[PDB]
């Protein structure tokens, strides 16, 4: 039943529609009048459902699509190995990765730019990279520019074989519409190949090249002196006295011995106290269970040999007595419109990024990557920032999917009808509870700053005068403490250190401490958790209330992306799913900037630091447990004592970052007026322009028009968000970078 | 040919290269007069 | 209620009438336009004043014109 | 010695902002070894730092009180002090070119309007007619006070769209 | 219209159907008083807990005690208020006008009985 | 129309389960409104009040808290399946009144019966100004 | 530093100025709206026809005016 | 002439919270008058 279906040429490889921009739509077919056809080329041009109607067509433009951008990935991927190649301090940063700072950037002496070239140490001038891309190459074993040099031409290969696929799987075999709607097949071969095969190929890297490397290197042997990883895969000598049960042959694999496998397999939580990672041993057994699990779930779903499950069927089988018809119509639903799919996809991809950022700030697993604070910092601020976007794309294409793609033929009484059958009740039990929650944290913080204002220190929320102690956290915390002593008993160690235990140190500098939580952890964890409520409850008004309400019967013959419905019934501005998102956008940022910034003052303050004789000294010398509980204090002992790197980085290496920290400024002034405004001032006054032009006869062909209100809003949006999160860059970045 | 010269004829191209001229231009002009503030020869 | 005033411009090409939300609209015999149909609202206590006639009017400046003003419970659009 | 502000030659703290800076990039440039790059660059930076100062100095550059030079503004003034080439030459240049930008793009404007579809035009650019207009607007000025006297640089009133009243 | 098992259940409509709010037949001062009674009893806690001087012995439950019949007494304004707003014009006597007024009287003494009985009850 | 229908309310109503966004309070203390059609088969429709209900073959009979709902349930009826329904509006006392096909021959058409109010017979843009009509209580455009 | 800030301070007055003369002059007509006397001195819009007409007004232009202002001072 | 020592005292209470209520419930009765 599963096979390839394949259409032989179907478009042309010609340039005659790269002549004509508007070219995908009929409604830019017939060419520019206005200046907002400009933006609609720019608006609707991957919007390849609006283009054409026939699943295939969309089908074939999503692949071509994601190849072009792994495409754009590996020759983004690329260009880091060339700068990490030619452009860095690698290999002067192999021999002290404790005195050196990771650099890869080196500008061009122009315009007296060439003092952002800082002394970062090891003989080299440039800019100190916060990626980790160091202790990640570190991590794979790589030692010369040569390896470095070959992995850039490699994703450069891999790069061009990527555009010629989508060139080649668009114009010259493009997939049918049911070779993509084999789901079942989609799903065993990714959980098998794309995912089982790449953990297997990754641990036998890490087994015969990593480890080898990793161990000589926290040997303290030179790196030229480690003998290339070539010598590790053919002569078994090496491998043998570096991991004496390599001297058996693949015996203990087959023979089912592997606990021989022992010494380079191996289980010892925590961190290693050479080089404060996780133990690449671990990593290597972590990847090959990875492999075994994934491989046993590819084979799952059946596609052409009778055995498997089908996913209809599983779907259709589970129907509770509450729920009447139990995801019936899904199946059909995620097999047809791309949008759920996409949905669901930014939905468990954000979600994803969000774990990966807790998961390495809390084990870092790369060598020399919690001594370097500032690394850690940008890459849990990163993929924070990535998930937090990811999941709002979620709810944006979900509300897509429901204007677009949603058929109430086929779906009746499933559990989508259902949800939007009590769509009211989910929407204000979530805004009480959003309320709920914004008195119950930020009236606390309120609390506190007044009764501080008015000397009254035993009448806080603080750890000394009312202790609202996260004693749930801490429960878990130490119940995770002993997880090795009674739950874990193969253990070593516990899994991280932030539940308890002694201080890993690298260099003088702490990689990881116990993180204790006391009233302000609580008061900040609520304090997320509304506002993580509060934009949940945006984006699920925006999703359930996308077709129609008691306010608009008819939303969705509006489409999914319109600006209003006129100052009818008392005014309908900002009605659209999309105008939820485009609120809720604020939301997440304001969301993920308290998390953020309680992130950076809690590993400042509880974590980061110094190891003396004495004890360990923080950064901020533990101000959060006093500090943390109000605003007084997040602006003064937060914002204020810190950001002094920033303002004062003028004269040094880091001046661009507060030269950005100002821009960053400016870019989020010069949003307010997109967001605030309307269009027909702006209109009015190019109309004035307009006159000006028509004067000294330079009026445009084109004519001049003021954005569109959902223009505007996105534009708004778009520079607020890029101001925002450039601040927050530019600050953490100088400040930790300053006195990390 | 006369579809990619049209293709390059599109604003977005000449734009670009417009802005790859003039920065070359301004770039080396800086470079090869160093600090230039005060018009003088 | 809103007030919907319609001019001797109209053309009589029904786009108002279909684009009304709340049936406010209606067309009449005329003499005055090429088509022998005029709009009128002869239910303007039901219009919410979504300007949604003024959107579809394909004549130069506006036909049909909506104005705001005492807003009653239809003219709100509450369900409440 | 005009506006109460002292020679760059003659000043005290222009040479303590030119010994700081030196000082500073000679201690940045003590941390390298003399055959290095980094070291290479950290020279280049002095000797740029240097002849910067040096030809800020022995131009007619004033500075106050802080060693930063200031721009003498009024013509006539800085005609009679040796200043013009401060700000009163560069914006005769800049007149020049941006007069330069403003008839090129009214030439291919009024060009490009005579064609059936003038907006294919203006989004489509044609390259040989912007080279070709790129080229010979070097009497831009002439040009244009041409087309004021003959009249067909301005418009009519009666021709230009005029908002209600 | 969407019924529910939570808002259809036999033991919620008879939890529902006893209580002071929805009761048969009762009279709307005994609503009133039984009201007043409850919410007082409640109310008084939290005035008595952490209040500004919860510290000081003796203090606290006296002045947590008068704060909490200050809040009755604010809400009996607050409803009588509502009262002569809401049935100001024209088949349930409580909510009609002088049968929210008896209602509003009831709650009042209800409040200060109440926080009378939370008063005699903690310092026991 | 020719004869204008009486709403019947002991028509069926479509198959549907419970509703959330249906009738308020409204409902008994002022007007509401309801649409009734004659569907020739069973069919799936969506309800702009929530998610999707079943017509029966026969007189369907529907209920709202809005005109705009009802209006927008015959649109989609009519342009899904060129249904031609009708809704009435019914007060908190029982009067009910015709809305939809005054003439009943949808206000599309002209039928040449109907007279033309809140017209003016002057250009737009040919109204006084507001200094013309002050202290008196006439707008520009109302005269 | 004292010219800089001055001519940024004639910055703000202009555009403030601007904004206030646009609105006032514009206030009872304009290419979008020629009808805008008809509607009064403060109106929301006349809904997303024409493109979009969201701040309109006089009153709007007096509201953004006043932003400008608050910068200024 | 000079008020007494507890006029803070006093004055500020009634400012505060029953001439706000007084006023409120005056308000509140004038919204919602009907004729
Ligand atoms: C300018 C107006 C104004 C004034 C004069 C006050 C005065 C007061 N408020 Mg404040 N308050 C105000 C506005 C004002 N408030 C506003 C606008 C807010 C909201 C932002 C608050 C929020 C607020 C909180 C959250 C709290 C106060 C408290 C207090 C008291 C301070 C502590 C004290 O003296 O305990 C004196 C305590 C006594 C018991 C002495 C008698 C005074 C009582 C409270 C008034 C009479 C009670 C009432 C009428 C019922 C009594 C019936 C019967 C027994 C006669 C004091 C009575 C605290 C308080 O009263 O604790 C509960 C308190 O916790 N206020
Ligand atoms: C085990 C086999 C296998 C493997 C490994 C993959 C791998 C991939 N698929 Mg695919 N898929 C498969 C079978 C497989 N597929 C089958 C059988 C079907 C039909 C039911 C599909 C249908 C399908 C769709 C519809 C889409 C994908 C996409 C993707 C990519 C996901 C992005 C990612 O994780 O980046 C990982 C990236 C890398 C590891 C970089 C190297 C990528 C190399 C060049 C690919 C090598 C694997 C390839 C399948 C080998 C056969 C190709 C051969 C003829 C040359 C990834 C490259 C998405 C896509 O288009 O991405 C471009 C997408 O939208 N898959
Ligand atoms: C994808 C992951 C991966 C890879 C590539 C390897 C590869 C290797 N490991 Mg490793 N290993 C892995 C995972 C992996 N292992 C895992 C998960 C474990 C468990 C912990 C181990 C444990 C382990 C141990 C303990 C040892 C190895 C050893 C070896 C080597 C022996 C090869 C062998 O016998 O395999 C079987 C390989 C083949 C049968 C070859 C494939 C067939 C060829 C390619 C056919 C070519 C035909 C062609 C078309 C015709 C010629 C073409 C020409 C004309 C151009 C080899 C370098 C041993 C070693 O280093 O000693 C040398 C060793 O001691 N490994
Ligand atoms: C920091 C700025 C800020 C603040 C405080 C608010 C506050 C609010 N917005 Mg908003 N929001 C903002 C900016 C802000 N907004 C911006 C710029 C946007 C544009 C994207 C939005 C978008 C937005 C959406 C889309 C939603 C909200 C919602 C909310 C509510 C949050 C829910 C809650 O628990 O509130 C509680 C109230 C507060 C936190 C305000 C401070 C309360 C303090 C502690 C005073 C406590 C009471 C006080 C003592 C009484 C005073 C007495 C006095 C009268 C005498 C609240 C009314 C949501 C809503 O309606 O409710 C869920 C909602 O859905 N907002
Ligand atoms: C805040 C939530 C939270 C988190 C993040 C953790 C995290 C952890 N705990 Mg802890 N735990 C928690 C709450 C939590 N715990 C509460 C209790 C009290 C009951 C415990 C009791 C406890 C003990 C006793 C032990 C741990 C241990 C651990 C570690 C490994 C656990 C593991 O293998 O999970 C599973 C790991 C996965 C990756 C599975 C993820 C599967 C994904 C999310 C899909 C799941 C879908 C699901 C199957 C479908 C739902 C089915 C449902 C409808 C029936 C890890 C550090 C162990 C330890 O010490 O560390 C070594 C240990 O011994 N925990
Ligand atoms: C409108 C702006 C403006 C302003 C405020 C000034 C201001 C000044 N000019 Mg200038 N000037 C200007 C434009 C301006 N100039 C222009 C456009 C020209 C033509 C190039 C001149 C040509 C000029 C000459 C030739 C002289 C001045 C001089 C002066 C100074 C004294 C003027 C006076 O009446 O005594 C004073 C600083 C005189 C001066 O140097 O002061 C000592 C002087 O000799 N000006
Ligand atoms: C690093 C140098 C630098 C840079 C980047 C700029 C950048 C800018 N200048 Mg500035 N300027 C500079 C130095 C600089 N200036 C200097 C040194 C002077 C002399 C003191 C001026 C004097 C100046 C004026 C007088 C004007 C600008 C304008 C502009 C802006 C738009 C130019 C334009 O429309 O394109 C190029 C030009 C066109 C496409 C159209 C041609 C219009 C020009 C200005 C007319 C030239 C001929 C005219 C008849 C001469 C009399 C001018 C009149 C004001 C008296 C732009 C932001 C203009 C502006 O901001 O307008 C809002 C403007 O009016 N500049
Ligand atoms: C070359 C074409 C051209 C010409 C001759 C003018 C001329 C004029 N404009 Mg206009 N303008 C233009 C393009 C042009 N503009 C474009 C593309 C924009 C959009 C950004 C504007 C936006 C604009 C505004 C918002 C305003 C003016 C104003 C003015 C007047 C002041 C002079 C000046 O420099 O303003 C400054 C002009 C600018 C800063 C715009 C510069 C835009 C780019 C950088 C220049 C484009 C050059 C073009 C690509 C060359 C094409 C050559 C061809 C061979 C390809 C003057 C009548 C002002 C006015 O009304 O004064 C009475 C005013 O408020 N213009
Ligand atoms: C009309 C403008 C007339 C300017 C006359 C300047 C005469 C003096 C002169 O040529 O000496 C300087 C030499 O600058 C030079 O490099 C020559 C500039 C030539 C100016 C006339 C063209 C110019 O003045 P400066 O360079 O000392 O002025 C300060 C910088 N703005
Ligand atoms: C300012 C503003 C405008 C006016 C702005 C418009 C029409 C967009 C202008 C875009 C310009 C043309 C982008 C390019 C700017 C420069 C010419 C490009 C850089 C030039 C240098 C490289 C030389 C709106 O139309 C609007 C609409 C809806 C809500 C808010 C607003 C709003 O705030
Ligand atoms: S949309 Fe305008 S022109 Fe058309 S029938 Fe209505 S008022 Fe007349
Ligand atoms: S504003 Fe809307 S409801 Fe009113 S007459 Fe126009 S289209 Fe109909
Ligand atoms: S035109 Fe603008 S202000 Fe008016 S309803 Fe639409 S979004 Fe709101």
């Amino acid at each position: 039943k599963v096979k390839i279906a394949v259409d032989r040429n179907p478009v042309e490889t010609n340039f005659e529609k790269w002549a004509k921009p508007g070219h995908f739509s009929r409604a830019l077919a017939k060419g520019p009048n206005t200046t907002t056809w400009i933006w609609n080329l720019h608006a609707d041009a991957h919007d390849f459902d609006n283009h054409t109607s026939d699943l295939e067509e969309i089908s074939r433009k999503v692949f071509s699509a994601h190849f072009g951008q792994l495409g754009i990935i590996l020759i983004w991927l690329s260009g880091m190995y060339f700068h990490g190649a030619r452009f860095s301090n690698y290999e002067g940063w192999l021999s002290d990765p404790t005195h050196i700072k990771p650099s890869a950037q080196v500008v061009w002496p122009i315009v007296g730019q060439e003092i952002l070239n800082g002394d970062v140490g090891g003989g080299f001038q440039g800019i100190q990279i916060t990626s980790g891309f160091f202790q990640l190459w570190r991590a794979s074993g790589i030692t010369s520019e040569l390896q470095l040099y070959s992995t850039a031409i490699g994703g450069l290969v891999l790069a061009a074989a990527c555009f010629f696929a989508g060139w080649f799987h668009y114009h010259k075999a493009a997939p049918k519409l049911e070779w993509f709607q084999n789901v079942e097949s989609m799903l065993n071969h990714h959980l098998a190949g794309l995912l089982g095969l790449g953990s297997l190929a990754w641990a036998g890297h890490q087994i015969h090249v990593s480890l080898p490397v990793n161990k000589l290197l926290d040997a303290g042997v030179d790196p030229k002196e480690i003998p290339l990883p070539h010598e590790f895969l053919l002569n078994q000598s090496i491998i043998a006295d570096l991991y004496p049960s390599f001297s058996k042959g693949l015996a203990p694999f087959f023979t089912l011995n592997w606990a021989e496998y022992s010494d380079f397999l191996t289980f010892k939580g925590g961190l290693n106290p050479v080089t404060g990672g996780l133990w690449l041993s671990d990593t290597a057994h972590h990847h090959l269970a990875i492999a075994v699990l994934f491989l046993v779930a590819g084979h799952q779903y059946r596609t052409n040999w009778g055995i498997g499950h089908s996913i209809k069927d599983i779907l259709e089988s589970h129907k509770g007595p509450f729920t009447g018809n139990g995801h019936a119509g899904l199946y059909e639903i995620l097999t047809t419109s791309w949008h759920a799919q996409l949905a669901i996809n930014l939905a468990l991809f954000g979600s994803l990024s969000i774990i990966v950022a807790h998961h390495m700030y809390a084990m870092p697993p790369y060598p020399y990557l919690a001594t370097d604070y500032g690394t850690q910092l940008s890459l849990f601020t990163h993929h924070m920032w990535i998930g937090g976007f990811c999941v709002v794309g979620a709810g944006a294409h979900a509300a897509i999917f429901m204007v677009r793609d949603y058929d109430p033929t086929n779906n009746y009484n499933n559990l989508l009808d259902r949800v939007i059958r009590h769509r009211d009740a989910i929407i204000s039990h979530l805004n009480w509870v959003s309320i709920f929650l914004g008195f119950h944290s930020f009236g606390l913080y309120i609390h506190n700053d007044t009764m501080s204002a008015l000397g009254r220190p035993q009448d806080m929320f603080s750890d000394t005068a009312i202790q609202l102690q996260p004693v749930f956290a801490q429960w878990i915390q130490n119940t995770h403490f002993t997880a090795p002593q009674l739950t874990a008993p193969n253990a070593l160690a516990a899994t991280s250190l932030t539940w308890g235990g002694d201080v890993v140190a690298v260099g003088g500098k702490v990689a990881m401490m116990p993180i204790a939580l006391g009233t302000s952890d609580f008061l900040v964890h609520h304090i997320h958790a509304f506002t993580i409520h509060v934009t949940v409850l945006i984006l699920l008004k925006g999703v359930l209330f996308a077709r129609s309400s008691r306010l608009i019967p008819d939303k969705a013959n509006l489409g999914f992306r319109f600006p209003c419905d006129g100052p009818g019934r008392g005014g309908t501005c900002q009605v659209s799913a999309w105008d939820h998102v485009f609120l809720g956008l604020f939301w997440m940022y304001n969301s993920l900037s308290i998390v953020i910034f309680h992130f950076s003052w809690k590993m400042q303050s509880d974590v980061w630091g110094t190891v003396t004789d004495s004890g360990v000294s923080h950064i901020t010398g533990g101000n959060f447990a006093q500090s943390a509980n109000t605003i007084n204090g997040w602006l003064r002992d937060f914002l204020w004592a810190q950001s002094s790197q920033v303002i004062q980085s003028y004269g040094s290496a880091l001046s661009a970052y507060g030269l950005m920290f100002l821009g960053a400024h400016f870019v989020w002034a010069f949003s307010l007026m997109f967001l605030f405004s309307g269009r027909g001032y702006w209109q009015e006054l190019i109309e004035s322009i307009v006159w000006a032009h028509n004067k000294l006869r330079v009026a445009p062909s084109i004519q001049p028009r003021a954005l569109s209100i959902t223009q505007g809003r996105a534009v708004g949006v778009a520079h607020y968000l890029l101001g925002g999160i450039a601040t927050t860059w530019s600050f953490f970045l100088a400040r930790i970078i300053a006195v990390g | 040919m006369k579809d990619f010269t049209t293709y390059l004829s599109t604003a977005p191209v000449v734009g670009l290269g417009w802005a790859i001229f003039t920065s070359g231009l301004l770039i080396e002009i800086n470079r090869f007069f160093p600090d230039p503030l005060v018009f003088s020869f | 209620a809103h007030v919907v005033k319609i001019y001797d411009t109209c053309i009589g090409c029904t786009q108002c009438v279909r684009a009304c939300p709340l049936d406010v609209l209606e067309m009449v015999p005329w003499d005055g336009c090429k088509a022998a149909q005029m709009a009128s609202s002869p239910r303007t206590e039901d219009c919410v004043g979504c300007k949604r006639c003024e959107t579809a009017c394909p004549t130069d400046f506006l036909s049909v014109r909506v104005y705001l003003g005492n807003e009653s419970t239809r003219s709100l659009g509450l369900a409440y | 010695d005009v506006a109460g502000l002292t020679p760059c030659s003659e000043s005290k703290a222009y040479n303590k902002l030119e010994r700081k800076e030196l000082k500073t990039l000679e201690k940045r440039l003590k941390k390298y070894e003399p055959g290095s790059a980094p070291y290479l660059a950290l020279q280049a930076t002095k000797e740029r730092t240097q002849n910067r100062f040096k030809n800020y100095a022995k131009a007619g550059l004033l500075c106050g009180n802080d060693g930063l030079p200031h721009l003498i503004s009024d013509p006539g003034l800085a005609l009679r002090f040796n200043h013009a080439g401060e700000v009163f030459i560069p914006t005769f240049g800049f007149l020049y070119v941006a007069g330069y930008i403003g008839h090129v793009g009214r030439q291919y404007i009024i060009k490009s309007k005579e064609d059936a579809k003038p907006t294919d035009k203006e989004i489509i650019l044609d390259v040989p007619l912007a080279l070709q207009l790129a080229f010979q607007g070097w009497a831009w000025p002439l040009a244009a006070i041409q087309e004021l006297r003959n009249g067909s640089l301005l418009e009519k009133d009666e021709n230009i769209t005029v908002s209600p009243r | 219209m969407l019924e529910t098992p939570v808002t259809s259940a036999p033991i919620v409509a008879n939890y529902l159907s006893n209580l002071p709010a929805y009761r048969t037949g009762v009279a709307p001062n005994l609503r009133g008083v039984e009201i007043g009674l409850a919410h007082g009893f409640l109310l008084a806690g939290p005035f008595i807990k952490l209040g500004p001087l919860r510290n000081v012995p003796g203090a606290a439950e006296v002045v947590g005690c008068m704060s909490a019949a200050g809040l009755v007494l604010i809400l009996a304004l607050c409803l009588s208020l509502y009262g002569n707003a809401a049935f100001q014009s024209t088949s349930d006597p409580l909510m009609s006008s002088e049968g929210w007024a008896k209602f509003a009287g009831g709650f009042t003494v209800g409040g200060l009985s109440g926080v009378a009985w939370a008063y005699v009850l903690t310092q026991v | 129309p020719w004869k204008q229908p009486e709403l019947d309310p002991d028509t069926p109503s479509p198959i549907f389960g419970g509703s959330t966004g249906g009738l308020l309070r409204k409902a008994q203390v002022e007007e509401f409104y309801v649409t009734t059609w004659e569907s020739p088969k069973e069919q799936i429709f969506e309800m702009p009040t929530g998610g999707a209900a079943i017509m029966r073959k026969g007189p369907n009979l529907l209920k709202f808290a809005r005109k705009e709902q009802c209006l927008a349930l015959t649109t989609q009826l009519r342009t899904k399946f060129k249904m031609t329904p009708c809704f009435y509006r019914v007060y908190a006392d029982g009067k009910v009144e015709y809305l939809h096909p005054k003439d009943g021959v949808y206000p599309e058409k002209v039928n040449a019966g109907r007279v033309g109010v809140n017209q003016n017979m002057r250009s737009i843009g040919e109204n006084v100004d507001p200094i013309k009509v002050k202290f008196t209580g006439s707008q520009p455009f109302t005269i | 530093g004292d010219f800089l800030v001055h001519h940024a301070i004639a910055l703000g007055l202009h555009t403030t100025t601007l904004i206030l003369v646009k609105g006032a002059l514009d206030a009872r007509g304009s290419k979008l709206m020629p009808d805008k006397k008809d509607f009064g001195y403060s109106f929301p819009c006349d809904g997303p026809g024409r493109g979009g007409t969201c701040d309109i007004s006089a009153y709007d232009a007096f509201y953004l005016a006043v932003f400008w202002m608050l910068n200024t001072i | 002439f000079v008020p007494p020592a507890w006029a803070p005292s006093l004055f500020v209470p009634l400012t505060g919270l029953v001439l706000p209520a007084i006023g409120m419930a005056w308000a509140f009765t004038y919204i919602q008058k009907e004729k």
